[PDB]
């Protein structure tokens, strides 16, 4: 889990 | 396919024009959150999508906002309005790069119309004006209060009018029956400098009317023939259509 | 893309020129909250985010507050008012240097709008003083009782003005007919120290009162014909043109 998958995956589950 | 052209400034806000025959090209990234506006005035009604899920839609008035929660966001966005619909090829981004912004159209469809229709009350307002093939009477007479006469008084046929001094007061205006009786008749007031009183009868005599203070205009020239009046308006040249069918 | 100028003070507050076509970028490190300050009177709408967890926002009114509460931030802004939308686009700065604390924006179109209108009222007023192209009669008689005397009177072919010293009791004007009834007539006051009261018409007479003392004013040249009031204003410079439409 790298940062930026964080970043992605934060990215794409917020409204 | 239309694909916005963007702005000088910004490569992120682009201007396209909207086309019933044609679909928006969308290039989503991302990240971004793109600002749809629609026509002023528009009623949205309905939207979809090809994944409900794969984009978020938050609607206030006439502004749309879209962003993709899920990758490969390849669907279609068909949002229908009252007076039109507008359709989407939302495309998702895999580089991150070159956003949409926002997007504003261009309507080339409702200024359209707007001018036809400009161009039609033009067509019938110099239709009314114009004004030809009016004949004019002027065999006019008065007796009575002068104070307050008319400072002139003719017909075109069809109405009769008196211009005051800009002076002097607005008086009473009464139709006149052969045998002496005094009649209202509807008065409107046309001219640049609301000095000119219209009256919708052409008719022998006349009585003028104000405080204690009277005066009687004489035709001298009362033609009852007159000009029939057959396409329903004032004008000879602009009928008057029943559109409500029926 | 603007980069928002630097305050002198500090670096740490900027000012940006707004446009409607570019988008502005927002420097934001790591734990600094972001002060947006909008300006008076725009009534908020409603914003959207890139990343709804990323960015902490709070906002009442014309004060919008930003920051990152995830790391790796690099999202975009729209927030829409009822009179324009802002755009910003956020980069997560990595090294907690070259903080901005708050922006501020510098508007050219409102600027734009309220000089011109300004010049608007500025050739209003001009036009309204300026009163040149008018004519003044001066010929009237008086009788009566002299105490209440004005001390000149004289007319401009639309409007009358009487003039009193300082000392005088302002007094009633009333508007005689041609047979000697009296009517009200609206009157105005203007001049330096309210020693001018101005009626709305021009009449071959006139009559003052007050307490039980009177006096009557003569026209001795009443022009019925005067000047056509072309504009609907006092002046012949100020068009009055009709704004509501519909």
């Amino acid at each position: 889990k790298t940062p930026y998958e964080l970043a992605r995956e934060r990215m794409l589950r917020s409204g | 396919l239309d694909v916005p052209s963007s702005s000088r400034y910004d490569h992120r806000i682009r201007y396209v024009t909207y086309n019933p025959a044609d679909v928006v090209q969308v290039d989503t990234v991302l990240g971004v959150a793109t600002h749809i506006m629609l026509e002023e005035g528009e009623q949205y009604l309905t939207h979809a999508f090809g994944d409900s899920e794969a984009y978020a839609f938050a609607r206030k008035g006439r502004h749309i906002f879209i962003k993709p929660q899920a990758e490969l966001a390849n669907t279609n966005l068909i949002v229908v309005t009252d007076r039109r619909s507008y359709k989407f090829r939302l495309q998702m981004r895999n580089d991150r790069n070159g956003a949409m912004y926002e997007l504003a159209f261009r309507y080339p469809d409702t200024q359209a119309r707007q001018t036809r229709e400009a161009n039609a009350r033009a067509a019938v307002e110099a239709a009314f004006e114009q004004r030809v093939g009016a004949y004019y009477n002027l065999k006019y007479m008065m007796s009575g209060d002068k104070d307050i006469a008319p400072v002139n008084a003719w017909d075109d046929g069809r109405f009769t009018y008196f211009k005051f001094s800009a002076n002097a007061d607005l008086p009473s205006i009464y139709f006149v029956d052969a045998e002496g009786n005094e009649s209202l008749v509807p008065r409107t007031t046309v001219g640049s400098s609301n000095n000119i009183i219209a009256v919708h009868k052409v008719n022998p005599k006349w009585m003028i009317r104000l405080g204690n203070r009277a005066l009687a205009i004489f035709n001298e020239a009362y033609d009852p023939n007159g000009v029939p009046n057959d396409t329903g308006t004032a004008s000879p040249a602009v009928r008057r259509v029943n559109k409500g069918g029926n």
